[PDB]
């Protein structure tokens, strides 16, 4: 959402420099491209959080067949 | 320029020796970058808490940089940031919660998104009858849909499936840990009928759309009228609780102008 | 109100049965969790079952306490004017119980309910305050809602609830 | 599909080196290649976001499904035993 703004308006800015005042330019393009390198981590971390909950979605099944072996049990029980 | 940023890179890496050495916006943009990058290393390798106080007493910026490590920690180190949150306390807050109800999927994590909804409030065999089964649920899926209570043949089974269940409720007459949703079962459905609690929900829910239908989007006037000699009959059946019938229905009563109330004001 | 019928049919219901306050505060957690209640409606719905239930005051008196540790003090107060300018003395009725035990706020309430109208009949003789003094008596907050001084007194029924107490 | 089975980094990294080399040059189509790769890398990180949310959000809601009827059957057996 606000990723894909930043991520333009990296490139708008990118495209306005390519467009003292140099070195500026060049500390504003370098502070943009940490941007974009800590976007880039964070879509890297969400992959990899994604991941883990697919992983953790596994657990959830697994859990949910013990339950259902606890739940003839508790038939039994009953 | 980026001297200055490495410079203070070495003095944030002690909280009072990087505001000493820390001495003009674009110079304090380069500091919140750095404090980016130093919270992306902690979360490449508890110590978020600790920066996330180094900027609250240090310093718009901080929301963004809780909303990335809220993104990264998925569910228990989520839940200690999230009482750390409640402990501290514009549209990121916000954002933030959205995307905490978005990405739970609310089997176990309820409570979580309760408390969530209360800070932004802070803020701001056995023979089994089938045909009964089918005829309540889709009944209790007409409750779902109001939008689908506007029509003649959805009114016309609604009608005919709500009388033939009022007809069992009336002919039952029973005269006498904590389960989250409706059960769905085919198998039991006698201790659902042998409560009467399961009985008071439905009726409520019948006294919710009936206030609802009362309160295009017009019906025959007849209907109406069947609606209205539901209803007192409705108010009979309610009327008939062991415990506290009348007094329960006076309650119901008074709920229902509040909420006319709460209609006609807003 | 329109989309969650059976959030509010289980708040109802749930506090319909009869009299483990922390197991329906639970119950209360739960249901908003899963119907995206909204926590002011479910406030609602808590002070006027104990509008309707004059019977266990310090059961839900518990209730409205561990609910409010968790909010904002001013939502009472906005509640009980929107209630107030809604309008039934059991609205009198919770205003004194709570005004009485905790949650004591006296001056947003006087703001939410006249002064020039009352001083032009003060000086011309030479509604829901006269039932607070009336409920609220039923007492250092009588004493500020004092502060005419004889209005209350040329009343017969405040002269009443002062001789009771 | 075919970004999802390549899938990355190097790509980022390869820009990074690019933008040394632009910013070294700068103490012209290189830069014009870097922005266009650097958009490019974007729109394929949002791609890549948007499929793992919805793959993540297929999974959530499978397991949602699962743990409702575990749930229903946990229901029915305390219902169950506290019928007897």
């Amino acid at each position: 959402a606000g990723d894909d703004r930043r991520i333009n308006l990296l490139v708008k800015s990118f495209i306005k420099w390519c467009n003292e005042e140099g070195y500026s330019q060049y500390q504003r393009m370098l502070s943009t491209l940490s941007q974009c390198e800590f976007s880039m981590g964070k879509t890297l971390l969400v992959y990899d959080m994604n991941l883990r909950e697919m992983e953790n979605y596994e657990k959830i099944y697994k859990e949910i067949e013990c339950s259902i072996a606890g739940a003839h049990e508790k038939i039994a029980e009953c | 320029l980026p001297e200055a940023r490495t410079r203070f890179t070495k003095s944030t890496r002690n909280i009072k020796p990087l505001l000493s050495t820390f001495s003009e916006n674009e110079k304090k943009c380069t500091l919140d970058q750095a404090f980016r990058g130093i919270l992306e290393e902690e979360i490449i390798n508890n110590v978020l808490a600790i920066i996330s106080l180094a900027i609250g007493g240090v310093t718009s910026t901080p929301f963004v940089l809780l909303g990335d490590v809220l993104d990264c920690l998925p569910l228990d180190q989520c839940d200690t940031i999230f009482t750390f949150v409640e402990k501290n306390v514009k549209n990121y807050l916000l954002r933030m919660c959205n995307d905490l109800l978005r990405r739970l999927s609310k089997s176990q994590n309820t409570v979580f998104c309760g408390r969530i909804q209360l800070f932004l409030a802070r803020l701001f065999s056995i023979p089994i009858d089938y045909n009964l089964y089918r005829k309540f649920w889709s009944l209790q899926d007409y409750f779902r849909n109001p939008v689908q209570c506007y029509e003649k043949i959805s009114w016309k089974t609604f009608l005919k499936y709500s009388e033939e269940v009022l007809a069992v409720f009336k002919s039952y007459k029973l005269d006498d840990v904590y389960f989250a949703k409706f059960l769905t079962s085919e198998k039991l459905m006698d201790l659902q009928l042998s409560d009467s609690n399961f009985r008071r929900h439905i009726l409520l829910q019948y006294l919710i759309l009936f206030q609802y239908l009362k309160g295009n989007y017009v019906l025959t006037d007849e209907q109406s009228l069947w609606i209205e000699d539901t209803t007192k009959s409705v108010y009979q059946l309610l009327s008939e609780n062991p415990p506290d019938g009348e007094r329960f229905s006076k309650m119901v009563e008074h709920i229902l102008n509040t909420e006319e109330n709460w209609n006609s004001w807003k | 109100l329109r989309e969650e019928n059976e959030g509010y049919a289980k708040l109802i219901a749930e506090l319909g049965q009869d009299l483990t306050s922390d197991l329906i505060l639970e119950n209360i957690k739960s249901l908003i969790g899963c119907f995206n209640l909204d926590p002011n409606r479910v406030l609602d719905v808590i002070l006027e079952v104990f509008e309707c239930r004059p019977e266990h005051d310090d059961f839900f008196i518990s209730l409205l306490e561990s609910y409010m540790s968790m909010c904002e003090p001013q939502t009472l107060c906005h509640i009980l004017g929107f209630k107030f300018k809604f309008y039934p003395s059991s609205l009198y009725r919770v205003a004194a119980v709570l005004l009485q035990f905790n949650l004591i706020d006296l001056d947003d309430l006087y703001v939410h309910l006249i002064m020039d109208e009352h001083k032009r009949e003060i000086a011309e003789a030479k509604n829901q305050k006269l039932g607070l003094l009336e409920a609220l008596l039923k007492w250092q907050h009588a004493q500020n809602i004092m502060d005419p001084p004889y209005y209350a007194a040329s009343h017969k029924l405040i002269a009443l609830a002062i001789c009771k107490l | 599909a075919e970004v999802d089975l390549r899938d990355y980094k190097y790509t980022c990294q390869e820009l990074q080196r690019l933008m040394a080399e632009i910013q070294d040059l700068k103490s012209a189509i290189e830069i014009e290649e870097r922005r266009i790769q650097s958009c490019v890398h974007f729109m394929t990180l949002k791609k890549l976001n948007r499929l793992a949310h919805i793959r993540l959000k297929k999974g959530r809601d499978q397991t949602h499904e699962a743990k409702q009827k575990v749930d229903a059957y946990h229901l029915q057996l305390q219902n169950l035993l506290y019928e007897v």
